[PDB]
């Protein structure tokens, strides 16, 4: 099982890709 | 919104964080 | 919050993340 | 794409879930 800080930096990966997003 | 969707998934990373394993 | 209500509001927002375009 | 992007959001929420508070 991945540790919480890796998963909150996958987490935070992600938003960038989400925040990139365009709707 | 995606700069919304983004800034509530920062937030819960900021909750993650602070979870054990 | 608890791991349940984190993973809850995360799949709410997968939702949402689903509906948008590229 | 986004379905991608929530894919993989729904794979972090199921690890997510296995940690503790």
């Amino acid at each position: 099982t991945a540790s919480p800080h890796a998963l909150a930096n996958r987490l935070r990966q992600l938003a960038y890709r989400v925040r990139s997003l365009s709707s | 919104s995606p700069s919304a969707l983004a800034d509530e998934l920062e937030q819960l990373a900021y909750e993650v964080e602070h979870l054990s394993s």
